[PDB]
């Protein structure tokens, strides 16, 4: 068969990203209310697990944090710390208001007002709180996130 | 040939590893009224190979070892020990034929515990180090029990071939004349691979550290696959020590038919009793086995020695 | 006898769907092989069927167009391509489509 | 041969697949990080203990191991008192034990 | 760029070092592990290294500062080293014994045949061109952000180097 | 529905059965159709070598019968 | 009126007792769990098939926000600010001013969907129901810009979703 | 002192509750000393509600126990409507005891499900998930949202049931008992679980009050003990249960006395169905509950009404109250001050979980480190209200 380069690196490019999207396995921070939520997205309705995300992950082994509640300054430097453990690729999906800025606790001294303050997030799932279901579209919204990635592609133009 | 039958061994057990883990899974959620994997590939066929793909390019973790070749050994000898368990194993010819395969797998299984002992002491921590002694302390405890059942056992079949539990069999399971033996013996098989209720590395990992938090992606996910490798190994142990299939050397496939759907049905009630139980306190699993187990163990290996005696029969040596 | 019953209905279900061809689209792009009555289909493409008979929350489902504006949607589909009309009606909101 | 030929095989297989995973996957490149991060290990008499137990009981079982080839002599009473001899010495051990506060990792 | 933008800030910095920098981090494992240190005559070679923050400082200020526009300067750092010195430090801090005596490739050359020739040129002395001092930035002592820099490279009492005047 | 999980032990079932399969039949190829010859003993040794030295080429899977007592 | 939960007194008799021997060496009680997870293997999951199917909502659902209009199309928002100061999270930020043909219209309607708490206090302080909370609850974004919402957006929410929340307030308006 | 192990679930697991710090000292297996550290979801709520009228601080009352939402909210409307002098009409009475009910049901799986699944019972955890899924929508069918209701206010409640409800509540209710009965056939006589919770965690009765404990972990050690039955607050005089009372005092007897409350919570939920009143759902009295939205399109007062309660609010009489209710957690109560205006001067949160915490280190004295697990677990601790 005859192939150039610029397909191979396509092609494998999709093959790590289907690979990475597939079984994302995930370290959930419950750290109030929308920790609720995430344990209703694992329940028989929804069942996040039938998309190959597992139900517990260790941070070490983890490929997605989930930040699911206030994050107060006593807990941030817990947070960032939990953060530089993961190994890479490492994604953050923001959930509720409280994580995505603060929410109803905003203007608290005791408060981050946003974990983008703290740590780069990839998906912000809006919600006080969102639902199990409002979760499950912000994660399968990662899944096309990561699907459109070009890592191999731009390496090959360097 | 012997080159080709062995690959013919050892690719086999890898792949039925890599679907045990969708088979786990897909058994739990229905267990737990929800469908498991299911998306990746018709009904989670391919789920195996996105984990697997997934965690060989994921980026490693910072080794931070104490002894860089204890840590390489670990997984490298748990991996080799696990393939080297199923060499004696009549399916319904083994491999390499072995007039002490009995022997040589209680032997083989006994250094299984150097790879929980290295990685424990080359992880660099000292809570994991603490986490690998505990693991060590059960598995060496349920190994007591486990060799004195098989000895209680073995005096009914009158051998250590492994081919020779086949002939024992041929009338009737040695389920009936050994269920109190074969109800030890079962979840001896549990706490010696460190299942739920006694998977006490997994359940206390924030009290105590467990012995595998050190390695990477792809060598972590080689010491899980020598770890289901051993947990059909021994179900497959379990069904020809126990439930012995009827041998038709003109028709051998029959065997392995029959011989397989028994390895799955008990390889499937590890999944099955994970789903059902509470784990075990580490005090209590100790309690379980020198105060239950072996004074019960130790009662019928007298059994079963005085019994063949007093009944006239002694199976034959040969 | 059940079970051959049972078989007949896995078989109706690869008829049901146009053929081998048909059914194997709707594995993969839904991971669901059920047949149910065609409520109806919308101005982009997408497809709504029910069945009465499913428990509460399977009884109404949607099968998404392959293309909406301008982009392929064979694979990649998302619950933002219900428009609003047939949004009440699949969320069980309203009992009329 | 066929032992040996199927052990190097088993632990060369093994061998290639650790060192494929352990350096393999550092030619990937993934950015650089910062600096990771006193006290000592506490002996435990129990755990010790629990080690030591095993030791002794392990070589008791070395003794019954023959018992399957022992019930092929003739002298059956000699050999028949001698077996529950043994296996009720790792009784009277156990025994003495569990009677004198040596079960301690049990609790 | 003098020619296009004649009004253009131009910055000359000397070697940079920080905690991602390829200079130190350099001198710390490409020396270090799988090799003996390449160094070739190390006693010709005096090296001017600034920190990573006094430059980034100093190109702030340059925005900021606008008697900068037009004008070149030169960031160097308060010491001069000797290259077979500097190496020397840089393990001590590292606690990497040191001794006294890697093919380009695709994806990113770590080691390359340039890069010794640009670790071996002398760092020039240009009187006549402002520093640091100029934008009111003062350089920072190599010694005080090291084992910053080294700390991570370090398995699991040091004393300085010895500057050229 | 459960019987989803058929086809994971299905695939799983079929991986546990070439093991046992394949060595069964790559032994009746390599011993001329029969089953190996099992030699736990040294008398079953001291027979099976008898057998490599009468056939005459040198395997021990080679029987031979009356038809060579002339 | 109390009971007590655990305070019975086991009975001593030998066929009581060797029932607790059998239940003790025989693990009954054991295999019984085993059975109830048996049982439920042969269940039907609840699982639904996201996104092809969805979970049932009501009309009153509290999603994501949007202004409306009459029906002529003029905005029915006269920024009176009464959803600003009921807003329990200040999320919403309002600028007024009379329009070209002296109309009390808004500026500036802004919520900032990060503070909201989605309470659906501004649609009951509405007198026109200008603002309302809407049946969309999949708008998840991949910055934090994206969900500090102006006028524009939810005039554009309002023609996005007029359909359904006309529809959703016909269902449930009598109830408030 | 052999060795402080500072236990921090900081990479938290599937429990949702929080996040806890544990500072420790364990003398081999055993537990000689711990030291819970509890800043983590401290949010400023307290301080945050001066600053909001009294109807915007409601909805900071769902955020605290974040499993007994309309708990919470109850209690803060029975403080609210103490100091207005004002009554809640008999509909919207029973409406709160019945949401009231299906809120301990939701605690009480929360708490008894991820309990028994930190102590490695998985299953049951998601058994019941699926109830509490459908009593998610019993929330969101009459409030819209399916945790922070926000429906329960004072005066009664927001809206009134929407038409088929109590059809649904009464399905839900009939098949229910089976689905604690299957709880109890995998927990109740199991072994496993009886030696990890039977004689853990043993509080003496005399020590419970001191300590300031409440709810079951007064009535385990044999206190008998009901706000509902000695203090009663709504209609609970009108509902006959019976108070599941324990006699050891362990993790046990706390775990069988939840499991006995969910019971005679499904019984109450029979009675309010079959006792539901006709009526109105608000106080009628528009200086304190909004008029509805076609009088207030229609008459002067009510728009005026309307427009002020919206913007300043209804302003409270000066005084301070101290409300306390049966929650599920234990005795959830409210020390509320009012100055006269409309935003409240003072509002202190008086959360079960930081009395039962606190009683954590007596309690795990002459333990393992396994058994701590065990112990907080049975405790019911969620950190949104211990730290408030
Ligand atoms: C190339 C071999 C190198 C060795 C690799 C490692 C060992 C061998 C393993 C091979 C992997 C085999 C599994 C491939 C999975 C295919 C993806 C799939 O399942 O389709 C469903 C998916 C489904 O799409 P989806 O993920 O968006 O589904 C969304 C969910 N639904 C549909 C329910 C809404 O189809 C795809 O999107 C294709 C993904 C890209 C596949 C790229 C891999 C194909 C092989 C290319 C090799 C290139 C080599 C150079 C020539
Ligand atoms: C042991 C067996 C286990 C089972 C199989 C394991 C899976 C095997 C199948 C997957 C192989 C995928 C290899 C790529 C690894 C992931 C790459 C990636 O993520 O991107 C990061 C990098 C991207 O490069 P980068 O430089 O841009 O990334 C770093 C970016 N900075 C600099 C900013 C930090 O990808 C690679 O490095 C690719 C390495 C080479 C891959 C092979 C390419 C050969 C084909 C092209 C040549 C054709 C010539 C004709
Ligand atoms: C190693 C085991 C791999 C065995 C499965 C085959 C994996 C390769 C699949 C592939 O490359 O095509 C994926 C393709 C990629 O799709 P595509 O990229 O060709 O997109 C074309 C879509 N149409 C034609 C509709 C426009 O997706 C699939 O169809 C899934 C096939 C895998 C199913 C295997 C299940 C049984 C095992
Ligand atoms: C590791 C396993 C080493 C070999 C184990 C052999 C065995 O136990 O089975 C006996 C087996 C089984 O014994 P058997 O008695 O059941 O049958 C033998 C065959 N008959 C009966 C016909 C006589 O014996 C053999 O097959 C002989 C094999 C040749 C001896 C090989 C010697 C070198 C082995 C390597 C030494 C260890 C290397 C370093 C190890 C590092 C520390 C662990
Ligand atoms: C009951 C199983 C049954 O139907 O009979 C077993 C049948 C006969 O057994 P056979 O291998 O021919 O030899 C018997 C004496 N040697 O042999 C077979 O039926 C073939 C094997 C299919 C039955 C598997 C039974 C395995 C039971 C143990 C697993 C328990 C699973 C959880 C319950
Ligand atoms: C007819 C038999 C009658 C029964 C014999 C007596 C049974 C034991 C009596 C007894 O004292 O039991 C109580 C006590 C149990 O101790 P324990 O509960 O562990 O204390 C800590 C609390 N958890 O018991 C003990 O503490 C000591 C019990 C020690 C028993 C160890 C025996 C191990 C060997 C098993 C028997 C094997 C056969 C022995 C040889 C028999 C030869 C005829
Ligand atoms: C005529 C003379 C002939 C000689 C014999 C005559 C007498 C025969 C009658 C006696 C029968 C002996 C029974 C042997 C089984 C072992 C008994 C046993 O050890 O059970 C007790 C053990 C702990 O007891 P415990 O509940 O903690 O009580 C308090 C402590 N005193 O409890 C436990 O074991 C707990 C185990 C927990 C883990 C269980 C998880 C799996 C359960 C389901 C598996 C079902 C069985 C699987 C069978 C597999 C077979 C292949
Ligand atoms: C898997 C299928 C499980 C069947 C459903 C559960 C069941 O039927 O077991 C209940 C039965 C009665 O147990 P129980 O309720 O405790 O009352 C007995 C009074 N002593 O419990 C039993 O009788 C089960 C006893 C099984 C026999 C012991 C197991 C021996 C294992 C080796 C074979
Ligand atoms: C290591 C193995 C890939 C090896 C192979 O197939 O060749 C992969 C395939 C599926 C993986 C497993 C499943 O995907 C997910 C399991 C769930 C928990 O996260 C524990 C790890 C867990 C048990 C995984 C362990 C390991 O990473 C697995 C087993
Ligand atoms: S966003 Fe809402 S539900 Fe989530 S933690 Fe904050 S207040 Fe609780
Ligand atoms: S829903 Fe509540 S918090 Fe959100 S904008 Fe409206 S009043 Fe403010
Ligand atoms: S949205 Fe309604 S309440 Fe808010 S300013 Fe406009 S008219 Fe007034």
């Amino acid at each position: 068969p005859s192939s150039r380069g610029e397909y191979v690196v396509a092609k494998l490019d999709d093959l790590i990203n289907w690979a990475r999207r597939s079984s994302l396995w995930p370290m959930t921070f419950g750290l109030a209310c929308c920790a609720v939520e995430m344990m209703h997205m694992a329940a028989p309705r929804y069942d996040m697990d039938r998309f190959g995300v597992v139900f517990r992950a260790s941070p070490r082994q983890s490929d997605v944090m989930i930040v699911a509640g206030t994050l107060t300054n006593k807990m941030a430097p817990a947070l960032r710390k939990v953060y530089d453990q993961m190994p890479e690729p490492r994604y953050v999906v923001s959930m509720g208001s409280c994580a995505n800025g603060g929410g109803y606790y905003h203007y608290s001294y005791s408060v981050v007002r946003g974990c983008d303050r703290i740590v780069p997030v990839d998906i912000y799932v809006p919600g006080c709180p969102p639902t199990a279901e409002a979760l499950l579209y912000g994660i399968l919204q990662l899944q096309k996130k990561i699907k459109r990635e070009k890592r191999l592609r731009i390496w090959y133009r360097r | 040939m012997f080159m080709i039958n062995i690959l013919m061994l050892i690719i086999p057990i890898l792949l039925a590893v890599a679907f045990l883990t969708l088979v786990e899974r897909k058994v739990l959620g229905y267990m737990q009224l929800r469908k498991g994997p299911n998306v990746v590939g018709p009904y989670g066929l391919l789920q195996p190979i996105a984990d697997a793909i997934k965690l060989f390019i994921k980026e490693p973790l910072r080794p931070a070892t104490s002894s860089a070749s204890m840590f390489i050994l670990a997984p490298i000898m748990a991996l080799g020990l696990a393939l080297t368990m199923w060499i004696p194993l009549p399916m319904p010819y083994p491999l390499i034929n072995m007039n002490l395969g009995v022997l040589f797998m209680l032997a083989m299984s006994s250094l299984a515990v150097y790879s929980i002992l290295w990685s424990g002491w080359a992880s660099n921590s000292k809570y994991a180090l603490i986490g690998a002694l505990r693991a060590v302390a059960q598995t060496i405890s349920y190994e007591v029990t486990l060799a004195i059942i098989l000895l209680s056992v073995l005096l009914m079949s009158g051998s250590f071939t492994l081919s020779t539990l086949i002939t024992t069999q041929e009338q009737m399971w040695l389920i009936l004349p050994a269920w109190p033996l074969a109800m030890m013996w079962f979840i001896s098989t549990l706490a010696e691979t460190n299942r739920a209720p006694f998977d006490l590395t997994e359940g206390e990992s924030e009290l105590v550290s467990g012995f595998n938090v050190e390695y990477a992606a792809g060598p972590f996910a080689l010491f899980f696959m020598a770890e289901y490798a051993n947990i059909i190994m021994m179900n497959i142990f379990t069904a020809i020590l126990f439930l012995g299939t009827s041998h038709n050397p003109h028709m051998p496939e029959l065997y392995t038919i029959n011989f397989t759907i028994k390895s799955l049905l008990l390889t499937m009630s590890f999944l099955w009793i994970r789903a059902s139980y509470p784990r075990f306190r580490y005090d209590q699993l100790m309690h379980l086995l020198w105060k239950n187990f072996l004074p019960l163990t130790l009662a019928l290996c007298m059994w079963h020695v005085s019994l063949p005696i007093l009944t006239s029969g002694i199976p034959p040596q040969t | 006898m059940e079970l051959l019953q049972v078989l007949k209905r896995g078989l109706q279900q690869v008829s049901g769907h146009g053929g081998l061809r048909g059914y194997l689209r709707v594995l993969f792009r839904a991971n669901d092989v059920r047949v149910g009555t065609l409520v109806g289909e919308d101005k982009y493409g997408n497809k709504y069927y029910e069945d009465n008979k499913q428990f509460f929350g399977r009884h109404r489902w949607v099968i998404y167009t392959t293309e909406m504006n301008g982009k392929n949607t064979f694979w990649d589909v998302d619950g933002s391509m219900v428009p609003p009309e047939w949004h009440r009606w699949l969320h069980c909101m309203t009992d009329d489509p | 041969m066929n032992l040996m030929l199927a052990l190097l095989t088993n632990f060369t297989l093994a061998t290639l697949l650790v060192i494929i995973a352990f350096w393999l996957p550092q030619l990937n490149v993934y950015s650089e990080k910062t600096s990771p991060y006193s006290a000592r290990l506490p002996f435990s008499m129990k755990f010790f203990l629990v080690a030591i137990t095993f030791l002794l009981f392990d070589l008791e079982i070395a003794l019954l191991l023959p018992l399957p080839w022992a019930s092929q002599t003739a002298n059956l009473n000699t050999m028949l008192t001698m077996a529950l001899f043994l296996i009720i010495l790792l009784a009277v051990s156990l025994a003495y034990e569990w009677t004198q506060k040596g079960l301690e990792w049990t609790e | 760029v003098r020619e296009t933008f004649p009004e253009a800030t131009i910055i000359k910095p000397a070697e940079i070092f920080g905690r991602e920098d390829r200079f130190l981090n350099y001198f710390a494992n490409i020396r270090w592990f799988g090799g003996v240190p390449l160094i070739s005559l190390g006693k010709k070679t005096v090296k001017q290294p600034v920190y990573i923050v006094d430059v980034t400082k100093g190109i702030i200020n340059a925005i900021k500062d606008p008697d900068a526009r037009g004008k070149t300067f030169a960031f160097v750092g308060p010491s001069r080293y000797l290259l077979f010195d500097l190496v020397q430090y840089v393990f001590a801090v590292a606690h990497r014994p040191f001794l006294p005596y890697f093919e380009i490739s695709p994806f990113e050359p770590w080691t390359t045949r340039d890069k010794v020739e640009r670790i071996h040129t002398t760092d020039k002395i240009l009187p006549h061109l402002p520093g640091l001092e100029d934008l009111g930035v003062e350089a920072t002592p190599l010694e005080l952000k090291a084992i910053e820099v080294l700390r991570r490279h370090r398995t699991y009492d040091v004393q300085p180097a010895k500057t050229i005047p | 529905m459960w019987f989803e999980v058929l086809p994971g032990i299905a695939v799983m079932g079929v991986c546990l059965f070439i093991p046992g399969m394949a060595t069964a039949r790559i032994h009746r190829f390599s011993n001329g159709g029969k089953e190996k010859r099992v030699a736990h003993y040294p008398y079953q040794w001291y027979l099976m070598e008898r057998d490599r030295r009468v056939s005459g080429v040198n395997r021990s899977y080679v029987s031979k019968g009356l038809e060579n007592i002339d | 009126t109390y009971k007590y939960v655990n305070l019975r007194e086991p009975s001593m008799d030998m066929k009581s007792v060797t029932d607790r021997a059998a239940q003790t060496l025989l693990w009954t009680e054991l295999i019984r769990g085993l059975g109830m997870t048996l049982s439920y293997l042969f269940r039907e999951p609840a699982t639904i098939n996201y996104p092809f199917e969805k979970g049932p909502l009501s009309p009153r659902f509290r999603g994501e926000h949007a202004l409306r209009r009459y029906p002529s199309g003029e905005e029915r928002c006269i920024a009176c600010k009464l959803c600003e100061a009921v807003c329990p999270a200040q999320a919403i930020t309002i600028e007024a001013e009379p329009r070209a043909d002296g109309s009390r219209r808004t500026t500036r309607y802004d919520i900032d969907m990060t503070k909201c708490i989605y309470c659906g206090f501004c649609q009951e302080a509405c007198p026109v129901d200008a603002i309302v909370e809407g049946p969309n609850f999949e708008f998840s974004t991949e910055t934090h810009e994206e969900l500090l919402y102006n006028k524009e957006k939810l005039l554009n929410n309002g023609d996005k979703w007029e359909a359904e929340i006309a529809a959703n307030i016909q269902a449930d308006y009598l109830y408030r | 002192l052999v060795s402080n192990l500072t236990l921090n679930f900081g990479p938290q697991h599937p429990a949702a509750h929080g996040v806890l710090r544990l500072v420790m000292e364990l003398s081999g297996e055993m537990v000689r000393k711990c030291d819970p550290h509890i800043g983590l979801l401290h949010r400023g709520t307290e301080k945050l509600i001066e600053y909001k009228t009294y109807l915007q601080a409601l909805p900071y009352f769902d955020r605290l126990d974040y499993v007994s939402m309309m708990c919470n909210e109850q209690a803060y409307s029975l403080a609210v409507e103490k100091l207005l002098n004002i009554r809640p009409p008999p509909r919207a009475q029973w409406i709160r005891v019945l949401f009231g009910e299906i809120t301990r049901l939701l605690n009480h799986i929360m708490a008894v499900t991820t309990h028994a699944l930190d102590i490695g019972a998985m299953t049951p955890f998601f058994w019941m998930f699926e109830e509490r899924e459908k009593m998610f929508e019993f929330y969101e069918r009459v409030s819209g949202a399916r945790m922070h209701a926000a429906y329960v206010r004072p005066g009664g409640v927001h809206q009134d049931l929407p038409l088929g409800l109590m059809d649904d509540i009464y399905e839900f209710s009939k098949n229910f008992s089976l689905r604690i009965d299957e709880l109890e056939e995998m927990l109740t006589n199991n072994r496993i679980w009886r030696n990890r919770t039977v004689d853990i965690g043993i509080v003496t009765a005399e020590d419970a009050l001191n300590y300031g404990f409440s709810g079951v972990m007064l009535r385990g050690s044999g206190i008998q003990w009901d706000l509902r039955k000695t203090q009663p607050y709504d209609v609970y005089d009108q509902v006959e249960f019976d108070v599941p009372i324990g006699s050891r005092g362990d993790c046990y007897d706390r775990y069988l006395c939840r499991v006995e409350e969910m019971r005679q919570s499904i019984r109450i939920i029979s009675q309010c169905l079959n006792k539901m009143p006709p009526g109105e759902i608000k106080v009628d009295d528009a200086k304190v509950s909004p008029p509805k939205r076609a009088e207030m399109k229609t008459s002067m007062e009510s728009l005026i009404h309307h427009f002020k309660l919206y913007t300043e609010g209804y302003q409270v009489p000066p005084g301070a109250t101290y409300t306390a209710i049966e929650a599920p957690k234990g005795e959830f109560g409210v020390y509320l001050v009012s100055d006269g205006s409309s935003r409240p001067y003072r509002c202190k949160i008086k959360a079960p979980g930081f009395a039962h915490l606190a009683g954590l280190d007596k309690m795990s004295k002459g333990h393992m480190l396994a058994d701590v697990v065990a112990i907080i677990g049975t405790q019911d601790i969620v950190f949104g209200e211990v730290d408030r």
